DNA sequence: GGCTG
DNA sequence: TTTTTTTTTTTT
């Protein structure tokens, strides 16, 4: 798999969902999100247990409250077709 | 020395020749080196020839990696360069290299096993093997080594041949003269003998025959009856060693005096060994019971047998695998596969009887498409014999040998011949 | 568990006659644990006998030891009660104990050994073994189950198998001659006694037989019906005692008096038993409902049977096979595994049916490979009968009852013989 | 009063005696309690004894689960301790106790169902029973009150068994003389008969006879038909009760004052019940449907049936196994018992028909062993008969019915007389 | 890959030849290396050569680039090296290479005509192809291969299949005159050769004959023998090549001396071959352990066989087949399929042998419908040798070789011949 | 203020 | 990898 082209992608899909941070350290892509599938928890409106793994072999988004977990390539399909026709396309750009 | 095994494995011909197909992936840390030797694997598997620098460069670009282990592996095959040395310490480094990753390799993996074996039911691993099948994994380790010996060479391994050739094992002699002929004086020490046959037509008649044959010959023997008590058994002894039917015994027709008279009478014999049954429950018994068995054998009574006899082969533990986890098949293989090795560690003359197919049953001929439990059971056995009376060998008090599998001789020599089993006194006479 | 352990003993002989025969320092601990251990032995080995709590402080006393070990010795000491756990699962959990212990006694010693072997041949120690005592010494730490018990001896022993031979009561008797003469003595206790049959030929018909006969001899009989219900067996059963018929009792001709004098007189019997038909549906029973049946009727009733009849094996339920989860060939023998177990862990004759598959149903005979579930039935069987029924039987009246496994006795001696079967009074008749 | 229930599990043998056998893991909770007892559980199934406080400490050492459950477990434990009670409180207490959480896990297992029902197909998280089985679910949450009846004594209850031979509320006579004599009275309730015939020989056509001679004997039939319309199968029993050809009908030789003023007739007469015709896809249909059916038929049109007949159990799907998963004979064997099982819960007369395989097909006799799709089935029928049909008894318009299982009496007596089967008028007619 | 290319473009000449007429500008890039490549392109076109290093940079310095065109394509040409990269490798990577900048290329494309086609009609470019233009353009990018080799072109490939007519480039001899007139030179690879034994003949006495007789031309003999060990089989291959009698070797007649000698004076000879035997269990050897076999030799023995002799075709075990029948249809012709599939795929002479049907054992004559294998042999195999062993022939030391079937020539030209078989020797000698 | 497989 | 039912087919 690609991670830097996953990561750039991912990045601009949870860019829109609210809440979003971009725990980046020194070595680790952490996107956190609201998570758009369930709105994430009912009763408290601060909370983000939606997250993207860049760095690990194929970066993945996981919920911590709908217990939903998808490669980026899925969420894109299912949620974003716009942006997952130019992602499946850059693959073969670099590839 | 990961480091100058890939620069001699890239930058080297005789070493490649020499060492290439005894190296594995499991021989290198899960760091660069694995990946180095993936990639080097690879290369040779789609074309047959040892890759250059530029060749894992292209590898290694056209590879799914992390940054970090796209990384390593690039700095690794940049630190890589032809060192020149000798290919004598070469190939035995390497060697010694190997051997050491293989223990460590055995060692976590028994580590695990036993950590494993702790965990409560319904929560541990399966197909994981049980504790008790941690030597034979650090038996294959220990056996790890450049040289590999796959079949036998015609010009290349001739004195071997001749040695073979005038050379002859030493053979445990039957009493049974038509064994010793099918058997070219016997069976030896590091053997596993299967009687099989059908339910209820004689596997433990044979076996006690036997162990009243090879008892008569001042062997030591010991009877493991897996099905059967103990004093059972021993009555079947009796009946083969006192000539009284087991119809007398029962019903009390010999008196105490004239058993102890005879007993008295075989005791006072020079040639007479020493036979001991041990009972265990169904499936509670494995070879590392009989390990035990044989140990306190030896300390408590100075007992050391050579005619190591077990009733069933199907009734015991595994000991390689939990019970229940495997299919019939690879359970009784392994059973076989444990009971051969401790006939082989203990140099005894192990002798057992596995349980043909229900197509078997009632059928005046049966082949090796006839056992019930393990087809896999001949491969590890070095004797197998079969009982057909079926119909009318009943009634004219004779039986019938098939000689499946002899390792000993040719089975296509005197492949059936007629055996006069009888039942009263639980013993095997000859036609002749 | 080492507190249990020293303090069993300590202040228990019986545990201490079956452990200490087993037990090393290494096998504890390296502090307080294995102090009190070596003061333990010392003291035995001093004088040979338990010390007591007074004396093991005195002989702590006498010896030396640091403070911080000193301190847990007393502790640990201070820590020793009688707490009389059950026998058995004391010596299974040492057992496990030591065999976990030693187990990680030889890994530890195997890793020592490893890392020994790679230090150069001047710095390494001589002391330590090469990698080559790798496997054996992991096999040694499997063999260390605790058992004393070494087996018969054949010469040794031949008084107390002769006292055995006089043992007789195993045996129960048939209350027909036939059967009798044909088990040496009747059925024994704790095995999987089996008739089998085809559809519709009387195989519910025989085991109510067996019952009448069992209970006319003073024997307590457990009927368990799978798929008739309690009050139709127990007509059949009424029309064996009561010897009427079973139209009869169904045509009113018989009156009120006379079934409550007929019942009356069997009452003032005195070598009258006791029996309890149970009823469960098909496919939910096993010996582990059948354990608590007895347990229940123990309780309520002052019942212990001596005879126990399945109404059929293969409409019961296996204890750890689902009701579907594998074919016929292994939950049918689980079944017939654990019923036999049941037997003989309640010490009882079982009775059960079993079916023909369809190439019998019609033929004059049947052989042990026509048993219609699992194969493993006829192994875990021990006298297992066959009712074959023609035009010209029925015709005579008169079934057929051939010898198919016969563990007693001799299965060739009488192997077919006619039975006098009268379907209206559900009973068995001797021919003569 | 979970730690109660617990501790006098523990310190008491009279309250384990009644307890135990009813107790089980869903009754406590989902924390320390539940792990405290599956300690307890596991202990007694491997030692058959209650275990001491030692013991469930040993046994929570050697356990997987996490600190919090640790602590909780050994909190739990040393709060246990034995107090001053009676027997009685505490049994009736336990059984409250053990009723309520009964009837606790029910609703909330009933509230699964539903939520789980009420799902988008092919996401429903099969596995999960269907709404169907609702109230039975919570009729299992009340047969729960410590009162097992442990079976049937042959003379202590006899007085009870004698009234059920003249209660005779059992046995539904047939209207043809020669099935009654057969039968003896006739067949009986929560019972399975079946009719082989082959295919096109009858089979249906004996079944519409006999529902039309049950209608004519008072009774409520419920005929499902599983490969047949519910328009033909009335115009079958229209044409055996008017007596007019199913050729007239179709051909329209009756008018509508004849069929108007035969079904009034027939209206008027007293002896006459109601039969009700519901059709089911093949395959589409099980024990559970059935069931349905009753209580729907039970509610809405005050029809409670005697004589259910099925048309093809072989045709039903079963309610346990999967479709397609286990072989012919697993699968029809388990669709009979289901419907052997509906049978004795409703108390009604269960008639079906069975196939016959393609070898007994234009055959002058047909076997038992020609059963098409199990052997099973004729193990878990209480009759069978067979039709054979052969061009000289169709020429002669009768058909030979053979008595194949007969469990009502000697099947050996009248085996094989000739029914005058009427094919135009679909009715069975005796020749006596 | 791309440095590679262009370095083995300006540096090689057999790289040149074989992928310059695939290679395109659009294929590299849009930046240094489309720049290199068409200073390449233009200096092959104008000089009808590889252009040199020095010829490339003065071609460079004379050329319309910009400053960053200039400094890139100077890097890239001060950044090629004449290094010796294997050839297969480099084709096929290039190809690789090749091919996935054509896919992209025309995926490109074809996205571009969509997006033209999804353009107001008035405003499009009229250059661009219709959108049905798109599936041809793909099939372009998937037809780009540097090597066509589909199969075999007649009239595109009839020069070289003349090669193979004349240099017989398919024929094996076989030692033999007899042999080879028959099969017009011996047998070919990849085919399978079977020899029909009639009663009276041993299978393994001609294949050994077969081995010796390839082992003396020079070629490579794996011979995998199933009812035999390893030395047994050497010891035939012994006794035809060093002329000792095989009874001879187990008496002691020939001394160590003789056997040493005679197997140097063979060693000396340059036209002998290897011979490896493998020995496997009856059964335990499908056509697909041959396979590992193989791999093992080649990569450990470096042991490439170009003849397989298997013992007996009958104890080998089908593939895919999950049995192993002692005599069954199914498996021979199974076992056949698998092993032609393996000769084919290792292009080597596979032999095996089988026995005659009985009819076939009685008359001298076998016919191809009197054979034990019907329909399975004489379909999978190219040549069928019958082997006749009468009294006659047996005093005369002869047997009658009977040609069954012969894939290679006619069946009827030379069918019946007399061979000289010693059967102590193992040696087939031709008759004058 | 983070946490998956 | 064996085991057992039922069927259908085919080969001897
Ligand atoms: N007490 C006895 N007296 C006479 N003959 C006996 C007696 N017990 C067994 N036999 C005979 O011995 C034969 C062989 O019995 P076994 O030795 O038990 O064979 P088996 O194969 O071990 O039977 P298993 O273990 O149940 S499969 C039986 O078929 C009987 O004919
Ligand atoms: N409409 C009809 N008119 C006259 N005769 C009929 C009619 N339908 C059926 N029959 C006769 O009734 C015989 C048996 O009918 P069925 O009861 O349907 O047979 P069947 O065994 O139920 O069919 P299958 O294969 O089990 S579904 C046939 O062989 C016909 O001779
Ligand atoms: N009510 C009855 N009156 C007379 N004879 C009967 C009666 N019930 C059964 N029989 C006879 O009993 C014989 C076989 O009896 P069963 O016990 O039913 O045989 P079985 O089927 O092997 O036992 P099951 O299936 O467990 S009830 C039949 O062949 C009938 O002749
Ligand atoms: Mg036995
Ligand atoms: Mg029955
Ligand atoms: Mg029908």
């Amino acid at each position: 798999s690609i991670p830097w082209i996953d990561n750039e992608f991912a990045y601009r899909a949870l860019a829109h969902l609210p809440k979003f941070t971009q725990v980046n350290n020194s070595s680790t892509f952490k996107l956190r999100f609201r998570c758009p599938v369930c709105g994430d928890s009912k009763t408290d409106q601060n909370k983000a247990r939606g997250w993207y793994y860049g760095d690990n072999n194929e970066g993945n988004i996981h919920c911590y409250n709908c217990n939903y977990h998808a490669p980026i390539g899925i969420y894109l399909k299912e949620f974003e077709p716009d942006l997952y026709r130019e992602y499946i396309f850059e693959i073969r750009k670099e590839k | 020395m990961v480091e100058i095994i890939l620069s001699h494995l890239i930058f080297d011909q005789a070493y490649f020749s020499k060492v290439w197909p005894y190296m594995d992936s499991e021989y290198f840390e899960s760091g660069p080196a694995k990946n180095t030797f993936k990639l080097i694997k690879s290369h040779v598997n789609e074309y047959h020839s040892v890759p250059s620098i530029n060749a894992l460069n292209v590898a290694l670009e056209n590879s799914s990696f992390t940054e970090t282990e796209y990384s390593g592996v690039k700095t690794l095959i940049s630190k890589l360069a032809d060192s020149p040395e000798d290919h004598s310490w070469l190939v035995k480094e390497t060697e010694k290299y190997v051997q050491q990753r293989a223990m460590f390799n055995a060692t976590s993996k028994i580590i695990e096993i036993q950590t494993n074996a702790e965990l409560p039911p319904e929560k541990r691993n399966k197909k994981m093997p049980d504790v008790g099948a941690i030597p034979d994994i650090m038996r294959q380790a220990l056996s790890i080594s450049f040289d590999s010996y796959v079949g036998h060479d015609w010009m290349d391994d001739y004195e071997a041949r001749w040695l073979s050739y005038m050379n002859k094992a030493r053979k445990v002699p039957f009493k049974l003269r038509i064994l010793n002929k099918i058997t070219k004086g016997g069976a030896e020490t590091g053997t596993l003998n299967v009687l099989m046959a059908g339910v209820n037509v004689g596997k433990s008649l044979g076996l006690c025959s036997l162990a009243a044959d090879y008892l008569q010959l001042g062997h030591n023997v010991l009877y493991i009856s897996m099905e059967m008590a103990e004093e059972v058994c021993a009555k079947r002894i009796d009946a083969n060693m006192l000539d009284v039917s087991l119809d007398d015994i029962d019903d009390g027709h010999i008196s105490y005096a004239e058993y102890k008279g005879k007993m008295e009478k075989w005791r006072e014999k020079s040639t007479l060994g020493r036979l001991i049954v041990k009972q265990y429950p169904t499936g509670g018994a494995d070879a590392n019971t009989f390990r035990s068995l044989l140990n306190e054998l030896k300390l408590k009574k100075n007992f050391v047998p050579t005619i190591i006899i077990v009733d069933y082969l199907g009734i015991c533990k595994s000991c390689r695998i939990r019970v229940y986890s495997e299919n019939s098949y690879t359970t009784v293989k392994a059973i076989a596969e444990e009971l051969r090795a401790l006939a082989v560690e203990t140099e005894t003359v192990l002798w057992t009887a596995a349980q043909v197919g229900k197509q078997a049953w009632d059928s005046s001929d049966v082949n090796m498409s006839d056992i019930a439990e393990s087809a896999g059971l001949p491969a590890t056995a070095d004797f197998m014999l079969a009982v057909i009376e079926t119909e009318e060998l009943a009634a004219a008090e004779q039986q019938l040998i098939k000689q499946i599998k002899s390792r000993y001789g040719d089975k296509n020599k005197w492949n059936k011949f007629l055996m006069g089993v009888q039942k009263g006194n639980q013993k095997w006479v000859e036609i002749e």
